[PDB]
């Protein structure tokens, strides 16, 4: 929003807006540059985007043209989802029944982490994620 | 008359060889030949077997073959005494063939179907678990309503009136009445209709004749059955519908998801085709033409539900938002479009199949439907559906930005129009196509290919009541050049052009249409002209037709023409080109017998959709800076010329200005050129003349 970029930085659009507002993918939260340059120059320290506790990491930056945390979060488990389950009985023979089924368990996989559900059958999806790079460095 | 009866024998011959025709008819006396010759033709094979399927671009063309219809039935009934299977079944539009709209909604919009079907979906429901019926039901699909109209012509009004009289509703009486293949009467955008054309297709059952009455905007038709402009407001009535959507995914998933689990093991099971197949009666969305699309296997998101369906459109409408919020300048081409698209999340090319299975499902789930948010989802739903199909001739375009605010615009440009209209040279054979405003008829083999046959009218006799002068000298010869420009030049020249107009106008008072190629010099005219005389002399008033045109301002434009002229009056209509209503009722002395043309007709260029259409039939026919001036104009003089001609019993004349008049043909080409004042007092004599000639000819 035009009103909220930076907790300190909230209203610089008189101020000739020239700086980006970078978003940590372990917060979602704006920040401008000229404070996050000094947050992680100072330290992997926590911004305090209202309060915010989680920890604010080294460089690890990303451009945003805005489509919603949901959307992107939902888009950046999808596509790693997406390169962890990779082609594994895709197009190994030409079947459509039981390709669409598999897509419908890694879709629900993605679902049930942007969904988080009780954090119990995510962390199985993890144990899944270990399994299937287990069997693709195989 | 022999002329006609020529055009008899070739309505005849090619309906008995040929499956296809390019007739050209003389304007104002061949509308009655072919609506004999179907119908003598379908009684000499055996009386049932083809069934006229005639198609205008009006709705007055409809009524117009509605009552000659009516003529022939007396025409029939009153030379043999014997009565026969009637046909003739007249679709309109769906506002002015239903009853309760004007009874409790009095409003004439295109939300009418939408009423309709919460009516049909109140019987529906007091059919299965339980507002009311409607006004009248459950007797609409009887054999007597099948009966009340072989017995009986009952076709629009009549219909009207006898369902106001026998309390039953029409639109079910003609649903049901396509499939009793009687004589159906509508337009070309229900024909090529991406929602109505695949209905009928599958009632009418094909094996008929199709007649193309005034075949000359085919692909005016075939153009506006696409290019939807997105103007930024679609994207926050689809952020709004999104919403929506998902408020009804809290809904259904908060208490009832056994319904949505039930219908979605009907689409793992039997997919979009069992699901069209056991609704009936209920509402459907759009699609672009099954037939033409022939798509099957349509599988739900890759055997998924709803929540999935919702996320992929939310991310696919901010995609969109994201292409829109752009420099200025960009053209997109569709597969380009598509791959960049599949670079930014993955979604393959199947969002078409995800669209009209979905949005059957959100049907099946909702009971309570909003207008706008669902009118959003069905626009996105359909650029995904030729986001994801039909790219050959396709051109995405994006407006650029001209200020910058009023300005997030993306266009979808239509395909090759061939594509559109060949499943009719499929479906049917002898396919009869008329036209009183074509010349050359050759751009019609060349632009859009079909092998067909050649007739030109053979019709010419009685040149001295038919007077064609053209007007080439103005006296200084400077407003024919400024008049030609796209925007006017030297606006004292406009202004002695219009003068010359009040000096025509004051030569001729009777009755007096003036069609411009555009509103900006009506506009520049009528702001400050300097003079008055002829509305305070000779025209009492003026007919202005708004560059916004109104359905109530227009009539009663109208009405008042003939009323003013009915009264010894006379006024000038300055009307368009191309604006709209192009008439085409005459055959009386209430019509202009006298018609000013302002230059010749001229199309907007400096557009995108212009250079996009002039590379495409560049690449196509090659004929590139020729036909888009000259074709198009030639079409629109040639529809202020169909109203001059009415018949032999009638005279009239019809001013042509500048000389580029000459470079295209012309019905009845003959015609002479001198100028504008010596006019005056040619048309002073041919004023006598015309009056004189009519006793001595008779
Ligand atoms: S049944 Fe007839 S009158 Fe009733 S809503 Fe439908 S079209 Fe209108
Ligand atoms: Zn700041
Ligand atoms: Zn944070």
């Amino acid at each position: 929003e035009n009103k909220d970029m930076c907790p300190i930085c909230k209203t610089d659009r008189y101020l000739s807006p020239d700086v980006k507002f970078l978003v940590n993918p372990e917060c979602y939260h704006r920040i401008c540059e000229s404070c996050v340059d000094r947050i992680f120059s100072l330290g992997p320290a926590q911004c305090p985007y209202k309060g915010c506790d989680k920890i604010l990491r080294k460089n690890k930056f990303k451009t945003q043209i805005f489509d919603d945390v949901e959307v992107e979060k939902e888009v950046d488990i999808r596509k790693r989802v997406f390169n962890v389950f990779n082609k594994t009985i895709d197009d190994f023979n030409g079947d459509l029944v039981e390709y669409n089924k598999y897509l419908e368990e890694v879709e629900d996989i993605i679902y049930k982490l942007d969904h988080g559900i009780d954090v119990a059958k995510t962390e199985e999806k993890l144990r899944t994620y270990e399994e299937l790079n287990k069997q693709l460095i195989m | 008359y022999p002329e006609q009866y020529n055009y008899m024998c070739d309505i005849k011959k090619t309906l008995d060889v040929g499956g296809n025709s390019i007739l050209e008819m003389p304007s104002g006396t061949g509308k009655t030949v072919s609506l004999l010759s179907l119908t003598i033709a379908y009684q000499m094979h055996y009386p049932e077997h083809r069934k006229i399927i005639y198609c205008s671009r009006t709705m007055s063309e409809i009524e117009k073959a509605l009552v000659e219809l009516e003529n022939l039935m007396d025409y029939r009934t009153k030379e043999l005494g014997y009565q026969e299977d009637f046909r003739g079944l007249g679709l309109t539009s769906r506002k002015n063939l239903c009853l309760h709209p004007e009874v409790s909604k009095e409003r004439k919009g295109t939300v009418v179907d939408e009423k309709c079907r919460r009516m049909t979906n109140g019987q529906a429901k007091r059919k299965l678990e339980e507002v009311e019926l409607c006004e009248y039901h459950e007797n609409l699909y009887n054999i007597e309503v099948e009966d009340y109209l072989p017995k009986g012509v009952f076709s629009f009004e009549k219909l009207l009136k006898y369902c106001e009289e026998k309390t039953l509703c029409p639109y079910f009486i003609v649903r049901r009445m396509i499939s009793l293949c009687n004589i159906i009467i509508y337009s070309y955008h229900y024909l090529l209709d991406p929602k109505i054309a695949e209905r009928v297709s599958n009632e009418v059952s094909k094996d008929s004749i199709v007649i193309f009455d005034e075949a000359h905007n085919i692909d005016n038709v075939c153009i506006e059955s696409l290019s939807l402009d997105l103007t930024t407001d679609a994207l926050r009535r689809a952020t709004r519908g999104a919403n929506a959507l998902d408020e009804r995914i809290s809904e259904v998933r908060k208490v009832d998801s056994q319904k949505l689990q039930d219908e979605y093991e009907k689409l793992v099971q039997g997919l979009x085709x069992x699901x069209x197949x056991x609704x009936x009666x209920x509402x459907x969305x759009x699609x672009x033409x099954x037939x033409x699309x022939x798509x099957x296997x349509x599988x739900x998101x890759x055997x998924x539900r709803a929540e999935h369906f919702v996320s992929f459109l939310k991310r696919l409408i901010e995609y969109l938002k994201t292409r829109m919020k752009v420099l200025h300048v960009i053209s997109e081409t569709p597969k380009s479009f598509l791959q960049h698209l599949k670079q930014l999340t993955f979604i393959e090319r199947k969002p078409l199949r995800f669209c009209s299975e979905r949005l059957s499902l959100l049907v099946r789930t909702l009971e309570v439907t909003e207008v706008e948010d669902f009118t959003a989802l069905k626009d996105i739903a359909t650029f995904a559906t030729l986001i994801s199909t039909y790219e050959e001739g396709f051109l995405l375009i994006i407006e650029p930005y001209e200020i910058a605010v009023p300005n997030p615009i993306m266009r979808f440009t239509c395909l090759d129009a061939s594509i559109a209209i060949k499943p009719v040279f499929e479906r049917f054979s002898s396919v009869i196509i008329t036209s009183g405003t074509i010349s050359p008829l050759d751009m019609y083999p060349r632009m859009l290919n079909f092998k067909t046959v050649l007739q030109k009218s053979y019709a010419m006799t009685l040149a001295k009541k038919s007077f064609l002068p053209m007007i080439i000298t103005k006296g200084s010869d400077q407003v024919a050049i400024s008049s030609r420009f796209e925007i006017r030049n030297d606006p004292s020249i406009v202004r002695n052009y219009g003068s010359m107009l009040v000096e025509f106008a004051k030569i001729t008072p009777d009755g007096m249409v003036v069609f411009f190629p555009s509103y900006l010099y009506m506009e520049s005219i009528v702001s400050m002209w300097q003079t008055m005389g002829i509305l305070d002399e000779v025209w009492k008033h003026k007919l202005i037709l708004v560059e916004t045109p109104d359905a109530q301002e227009t009539s009663l434009a109208l009405e008042t023409y003939r009323k003013a002229c009915s009264n010894g009056r006379g006024a000038i209509l300055l009307s368009v080109a191309r604006g709209k209503v192009s008439e085409g009722i005459d055959f009386d002395h209430q019509y202009g017998r006298t018609v000013l043309m302002i230059g010749i007709p001229f199309q907007y260029t400096e557009s995108r959709i212009l250079k996009a259409r002039l590379e495409f039939m560049r690449e196509n026919y090659r004929i590139r800076e020729n036909d888009f001036l000259s074709f198009d104009a030639m079409r629109h003089a040639a529809q202020c010329l169909g109203r001059v001609l009415r018949g032999k019993d009638d005279y009239g004349v019809m001013v042509l200005a500048d000389r580029r008049f000459s470079r295209k043909r012309s019905q009845l080409p003959k015609w002479i050129a001198q100028g504008l004042s010596d006019a005056d007092l040619n048309l002073s004599t041919d004023m006598a003349i015309s009056n004189t000639k009519q006793f001595l000819r008779t």
